[PDB]
């Protein structure tokens, strides 16, 4: 427990219990260096707050809201695992309030696309997840006795820590329940809704014509072109102004969110001007901090130790 | 009124006429949806004789509302008996109503319904309020807001309506309102459904239309329909006038009824207004700033007879629309919600709104990027004894009990310790501040809002353009 | 390969546009007896005299009853009007018109009459 007040006041953030027994047990299974454990055998790698845990940030400015942070890991999303860095491959703990838990460990692909797939509640059912599917991708025998044996650690050590090894576990289906939208990155929001259905409005255009808006006004020839073009976000705003104003706050929260999944840098003002403050209206602060710390610095290499 | 021929009969749109004697005007669109079984179809057809040639033509098209579909032109040489027995023939086959008699019409389930359409110069003026009247009497942008209001956003993808048809769809959301009143998504509210999507032109592409089941898209529609009619009134009030005008605009401006008169940027009602606008700019609606202009006054006839002068707590209010609509309101003063609207669609029940912070009122003005010119108008407004809401109770009005108007306790908000005074009225600067005001058991309101029922408590004052000045986008 | 006297909305007033081989004038058949199918589809297009100012007709039904039938006019350019037809060939047999030749009945598509 002495070692884990320094980790989460230096993220600001709440690390759940299985972080840190995933730590003891990568530290058995290798002393020397536990973050890599499991690299010469997946070729995955531990970082982000293992990387306060292997004191590897002893060698420094240090944002930790963009350690690791992907082009398309949403402020929610805390980079804890690493894979192929060819398509940016990753998994990280979901948080949807910085006062909260994660509710699960989800995966990106950065330079695929920018959905996020739950990959079970706790890192042992990510990694678990991650070491099953590559079983079969893997076209060899002989070089599995290690996966085996690794893997069976893995399920004593869940079994002995009383942990479900399901993809989608009771508490998931819990939160989808609370789940009002998954906003193109499919994790879905969770924001305040009392007795009155006050908190949440659906947004005047559909996923599919937003992304059609977003492909149509990307894809413009000049800047006049997109300033005309560019009628149906003036709009948008609009109406989210109106809608913050009667404390449906979520509104303005999906929709600098789908901006800031379409990646585009002719978003990055607009987004920074709905997705801070409905963050703010929501009361969660530090995701604003996030997100104008990450659009101001969006970058495709995020490890803070280079 | 002014007869057109459907533009898309090209090989007549230039030679022919839609056929009228008298009231009966043979031209006709049909709508049905049944979402029950997804469908959403309409249905136009036309009577055409040829302005040169004598040969009369049946236009019939017919698709999916919004999307262009099978059209058939049926000629006739000349034989006008025959063409006009096919419409009616058709007509019935299509309504079960017979067209000669289209006054008395009544729709029958699984059939189409039907629906009904529009279908030597010394221009004596201040330079400014010329500016102002061609800015809001200009046709070409009412008719460009009205083709946006088709192929932008399509909410009247056909055409438009009359001020009979917006009340028709009224009473089917009247209808849409008892029935989700009780909570029972059975057939009848599938049914009142299929009415309300009949009445009103939508378009949904091929997902089955949606059952209308929560207040947000009831209040949407709402709002939507009233929309419809603010263009109605405003194509309505544009009409142009010939008896030697020299400036049309000065008989449009007649029509305003409503002297309008520029004020200099160094008198001291210039100055507080400005105040005023930049005191209030609620910290949260930052995306944009906004310049004063120019600024107007405002002196509309027969309001200083019905204000409401002897009740107390008077003070200047916002209130903020379109560029376009604004021509209304100069002419005819706001009004309350159309009775037949349903009232669970105003949270807080009808009658008139202000707000005293510029931004919340003034993000109704839809300015834009290109389009960087919005109004916003000031109105001496006696609330007189307030009634106090915490949360959302769409039946205030009966609680009044002796008060003239409603406060929604919003958050934020200027404290009366900063309130001046413009010609005897409250005028309530800012900043916004917390007033302590709280809900142990909901949400909180995040800004005080002030609604007025009485019609005769509105004296419009002032008249403010305003340059929205949009920022960086990316 | 005559005019449609059917298509009363332009018979009289112009002559049918061919070219040799390739002949802006066709009527197609497609009948099967498993599916019940028995249709036809005929094409026209149409040349003004005074202008460069063509017409394309199609009409389709159940063999020998009239049906439907469709104008879709082409007073900008002829060119546009070979669009139509040629494509609308390809659609419908799977064969181009280029290659009208060597025809070969491809399961549910229109073939000519010989």
């Amino acid at each position: 427990s002495d070692l884990r007040k320094e980790v989460e006041n230096h993220y600001k953030l709440s690390l759940p219990e299985d972080f840190y027994h995933f730590w003891k047990f990568c530290e058995e299974l290798d002393p020397e260096k536990p973050s890599d454990s499991l690299s010469a055998s997946l070729g995955l790698q531990l970082v982000g707050p293992y990387d306060i845990l292997a004191g590897k940030h002893k060698t420094k400015g240090l944002n930790f809201n963009l350690h690791w942070r992907f082009y398309y890991d949403p402020p929610e999303f805390q980079t804890i695992i690493i894979g192929d860095n060819k398509t940016q491959y990753h998994m990280g703990y979901f948080r949807d309030s910085p006062d909260e838990f994660p509710v699960y460990v989800g995966i990106n692909e950065a330079k695929k696309n920018c959905i996020i797939v739950p990959n079970g509640d706790n890192v042992f059912a990510a990694v678990k997840l991650f070491l099953t599917k590559k079983l079969k991708e893997i076209t060899d025998k002989k070089k599995i006795n290690l996966l085996k044996n690794i893997d069976e650690k893995l399920t004593e050590a869940a079994r002995e820590l009383g942990y479900s090894l399901e993809q989608r576990t009771v508490k998931m289906k819990q939160r989808d329940k609370k789940v009002v939208t998954k906003t193109f990155h499919g994790a879905g929001l969770v924001v305040p809704v009392d007795k009155n259905d006050v908190g949440y409005r659906e947004l005047p255009e559909t996923d599919a014509d937003l992304k059609r808006i977003c492909k149509t006004i990307v894809e413009a020839a000049s800047d006049e072109e997109r300033l005309k073009a560019f009628a149906p976000i003036q709009e948008m705003m609009t109406f989210v102004q109106f809608a913050n104003d009667e404390c449906d706050y979520g509104m303005g929260l999906e929709l600098g969110m789908d901006l800031f999944c379409y990646g585009s840098h002719y978003f990055h003002k607009v987004a920074g001007q709905l997705l801070p403050l409905a963050y703010n209206l929501l009361k969660r602060n530090l995701f604003a901090e996030i997100i104008e710390e990450h659009l101001a610095n969006r970058s495709q290499e995020n490890i803070d130790q280079l | 009124g002014k007869a057109p021929v459907d533009p898309e009969c090209t090989a007549k749109v230039g030679k022919a006429h839609v056929y009228c004697e008298g009231n009966d005007v043979y031209d006709v669109m049909l709508n049905q949806t049944n979402l029950q079984f997804n469908n959403n179809k309409y249905y136009l057809i036309q009577l055409l004789e040829d302005d040169a040639q004598r040969n009369f033509s049946v236009w019939m098209r017919w698709g999916r509302v919004g999307k262009m579909g099978q059209h058939s032109l049926v000629a006739c040489s000349g034989n006008l008996n025959k063409a006009k027995e096919i419409f009616q023939k058709k007509f019935l086959d299509k309504t079960k109503n017979n067209w000669e008699d289209r006054e008395k019409f009544e729709k029958v389930p699984g059939k189409y319904d039907m629906l009904q359409m529009d279908y030597k110069p010394e221009s004596q003026l201040d330079l400014r309020v010329q500016e102002l009247i061609k800015l809001i009497c200009n046709v070409q942008a009412m008719e460009e807001m009205m083709m946006e209001m088709k192929y932008n956003t399509k909410k009247a993808p056909l055409g438009k309506l009359t001020v009979a048809q917006i009340k028709a769809g009224y009473q089917s959301l009247k209808k849409i309102e008892d029935c989700i009143r009780a909570g029972q998504h059975g057939r009848a509210l599938m049914e009142a459904c299929n009415e309300f999507y009949t009445r009103i032109p939508h378009d949904f592409g091929l997902r089955t239309p949606p059952l209308i089941r929560t207040q947000k898209e009831l209040s949407e529609k709402i709002q939507l329909l009233e929309a419809l009619g603010d263009i109605e009134i405003a194509i309505k009030l544009v009409k142009t006038e010939l008896q030697s005008p020299e400036h049309p605009l000065d008989q449009h401006y007649r029509n305003l009824h409503c002297a309008l008169r520029p004020l200099d940027h160094e008198s001291y009602e210039f100055k507080v207004i400005s105040q005023y606008l930049q005191s209030t700019h609620a910290p949260t609606h930052s995306d944009y700033t906004m310049t004063l202009l120019d600024l107007f006054e405002v002196e509309k006839d027969g309001e200083k007879e019905a204000f409401r002068e002897d009740l107390h707590n008077r003070m200047l209010l916002w209130h903020g629309s379109r560029m376009s609509n604004w021509v209304g309101i100069l002419s005819h003063g706001l009004r309350i919600a159309p009775p037949e609207a349903p009232i669970t669609g105003y949270m807080f029940g009808k009658g008139i709104y202000f707000a005293d912070m510029s931004s919340k009122s003034a993000n109704y003005c839809f300015a834009s990027r290109l389009k960087n010119t919005g109004l916003l108008l000031l109105s001496e407004v006696a609330l007189g004894q307030c009634n106090e809401l915490l949360e959302a109770n769409p039946k205030a009005e009966g609680l009044l009990q002796g008060k003239h108007s409603t406060k929604g306790l919003g958050k934020m908000a200027p404290s009366s310790a900063h309130f001046v005074t413009l010609n005897g009225s409250t005028v309530p600067l800012g900043p916004a501040s917390d007033t302590g005001i709280l809900n142990p058991d909901g949400y909180t309101l995040n800004y005080n809002e002030y609604i007025v029922y009485n019609p005769n408590q509105v004296r419009m004052r002032y008249l403010l353009k305003v340059q929205f000045n949009f920022l960086q986008l990316w």
